[PDB]
């Protein structure tokens, strides 16, 4: 029924449904609070996604990958450039694989029209070691070249 | 205080090598019944780069080009030499092997050759895993048409080459290279077994070659090895490196990817084996219950790129079962679960389905091999092969029963 | 490979008379160099 | 020669235990 909520675009709807699972004893595991998050995320709502991972961490469960994937995607969406590194560097401190959600928010910056941010974070990732795919290359070599940045 | 307080190789296999500037580091040749392999003789520190194992020179192997024209290096073969022209009738494209066993035999036929010494440590007829020496009745055991068919195409052309190559009025030199077919076939399922293709520089000429490398066929395959090969030009050397920052522990056997991305039917068909965490795997669903890929990656931790799929039970069966797997995909789109129990319910229908249509199961073919002691080699490649297909469905359905559980 | 472009030059050329004066600003108007008592 | 071609989330939100 929760993820059910959170499909239909309710986060009102997956927060009864967290409280009736407190109610009935039933402790809130990193799924119900990721449907909480998606809900949050999908209707273009940053500051209900983050204040649902801090429900999250305040909760004492581990956030899923795909929640900080969400997170970094609107972020990435919104233009958030800071709030997407923020988002990775908690993804790197609780040992994970940070790359797909890098590749995500440099595409997702790029398709939002923030070709500026979108080249500072492809660029500290190369420059943090980490390898893009062939299309996000040509795709950012062509953006860059098409607005005349030949720097970056 | 000290005082209150696999077999090894033939000396003379690494012998043979080490005087011929063949050098082995922290390694040591062990054989066992099912053949022989390298070790780690001690524990390898995992050190800032790639640490070099082995390094063989290139004169000791026996490479020709993998294009046209073809040419040897190093050149052992004379100018005139009829084996050229036998050689140069070949197909470029499919007749590689050909040319491969033709070179061993000329090898082993010359005095000063290295590989008619090493030529002593390679498998037998009866001891190659090989498909190209198994008989029908092996091949019936594969439960596999098309693998049984590819072995007999395999098989028809080689003899058909030997046939055509190597009748009554061949000269002396020629035919004592391979008197009788077996031979010959035997020659094909060796350079099929050991051949290593690489791109390699020797002086200002780069070029792909095909190349019988000793000591370096000795290494095992695994689809996460701990080694791989690296050619070096300035002194015509190829390193065999352990990965860099990977420890390797004292009796950890020394493995390199015979080749990427390539199931266990290829294998099978070229090296003459298959293993059961092959992460290619396929098997053949209707596609019409799926299930969520995010999700499944998740719960195994499985990250990468679909092409770069790694674990943090969880082996490549789970791999290959998320790469064979109907599953869909909508960006952010969470599961609801009560599709999910359904489609895996569906699926492992499917995977049950299909293990009855196999005559037996995986475990009755562990005890025949337990109990097996007159049959051939490939006789347990085959029973192995269908026993692993057999475990692989049976982690298939494993994994489904797990993701279901793990989804709450 | 890219290589590592580096693109550097130095050109000569007759100078004008209004970057000479730009040079000095300044002008020398007497033939005097030192002083032959103060040594200033 | 040597010159050729140019020579915080997660924290103040642990589990309030
Ligand atoms: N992981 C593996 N498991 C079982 N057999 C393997 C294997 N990797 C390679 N082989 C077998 O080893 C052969 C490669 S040459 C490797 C050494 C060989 N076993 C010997 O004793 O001479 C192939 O024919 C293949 O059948």
């Amino acid at each position: 029924e929760l993820m059910e909520r959170a499909r239909n675009r309710d986060p009102s709807g997956v927060s009864e449904v967290i409280y009736d699972m407190i109610a009935a004893g039933l402790s809130p595991g990193p799924r119900s609070f990721h449907g909480l998050v998606v809900a949050h995320a999908l209707n273009g709502d940053e500051q209900g996604a983050m204040h649902s991972l801090r429900k999250e961490l305040g909760a004492g469960q581990r956030p899923l990958p795909e929640t900080m994937i969400a997170l970094v995607r609107l972020s990435g969406s919104k233009g958030n450039a800071q709030r997407g590194l923020e988002l990775l560097a908690a993804m790197e401190k609780l040992n994970y694989d940070i790359r797909q959600a890098w590749l995500i928010l440099v595409e997702e910056l790029v398709r939002t029209n923030h070709l500026e941010e979108a080249n500072k974070v492809f660029l500290k990732g190369a420059r943090g070691g980490m390898r893009a795919t062939d299309q996000l290359y040509d795709l950012m070599i062509e953006e860059d070249c098409k607005a005349g940045d030949h720097s970056n | 205080f000290p005082l209150f307080q696999l077999e090894s190789a033939d000396p003379d296999f690494y012998k043979i090598g080490y005087v011929r500037r063949v050098r082995a580091y922290g390694v040591e040749f062990k054989e066992g019944p099912d053949g022989f392999g390298i070790y780690a003789s001690k524990d390898i520190e995992p050190r800032r780069r790639a640490r070099v194992i082995m390094e063989i020179p290139h004169e000791l192997m026996i490479t020709i080009r993998q294009k046209h024209p073809w040419m040897f290096f190093p050149d052992i073969v004379p100018i005139g030499h009829p084996i050229f022209d036998i050689i140069n009738s070949t197909d470029p494209e499919r007749d590689w092997d050909l040319r491969l066993a033709c070179l061993l035999l000329f090898s082993f036929d010359r005095e000063d050759h290295f590989w008619r010494l090493y030529g002593d440590f390679l498998p037998a007829a009866d001891e190659c895993s090989s498909l190209l020496l198994a008989t029908e009745e092996d091949l019936a055991e594969l439960q596999d048409p098309q693998l049984v068919s590819t072995i007999r195409q395999q098989q028809k052309r080689v003899l058909e080459f030997w046939e055509k190559n190597w009748h009554s009025g061949v000269p002396l030199k020629i035919k004592r290279l391979a008197e009788d077919a077996e031979r010959f076939i035997w020659a094909v399922s060796i350079a099929q077994t050991r051949c290593i293709s690489m791109k390699t520089r020797i002086g200002a000429l780069v070029q792909d070659l095909n190349m019988m490398i000793p000591y370096a066929d000795m290494l095992n395959h695994s689809f996460e090895p701990n080694c791989f090969l690296h050619w070096r030009p300035k002194d015509r050397i190829l390193e065999v490196m352990s990965n860099a920052g990977q420890a390797i522990k004292k009796g950890e056997e020394m493995t390199i990817n015979y080749m990427p991305g390539q199931k266990n039917n290829m294998l099978m068909e070229r090296y003459g084996f298959s293993t059961p965490v092959n992460p290619w795997d396929a098997i053949p669903f209707s596609g019409d219950s799926r299930i969520h890929l995010n999700s499944f990656l998740s719960v195994f931790n499985i990250f990468g790129l679909p092409e770069e799929y790694y674990h943090d039970f969880v082996d490549g069966a789970v791999i290959a079962a998320a790469r064979t797997l109907p599953t869909w995909s909508d960006i952010d789109l969470p599961p609801i679960p009560s599709a999910e129990r359904k489609a895996v319910k569906e699926l492992q229908d499917e995977c049950r389905k299909m293990l009855a249509e196999y005559p037996t199961t995986s475990e009755q073919d562990q005890k025949l091999l337990d109990s097996l002691s007159e049959a051939r080699t490939t006789f347990a490649t085959a029973v192995k092969y269908r026993m692993h297909r057999k475990m692989f469905i049976g982690k298939i359905i494993k994994a489904l029963d797990i993701y279901q559980e793990r989804l709450l | 490979m890219i290589d590592r472009y580096k693109h550097q030059q130095l050109r000569i050329g007759l100078v004008s008379p209004q970057q000479i004066s730009a040079w000095a600003t300044g002008e020398v108007t007497k033939p005097y160099t030192f002083h032959y008592k103060t040594n200033k | 020669g040597t010159g050729f071609n140019k020579g915080d989330i997660l924290f103040y939100h642990r589990e309030f235990c």
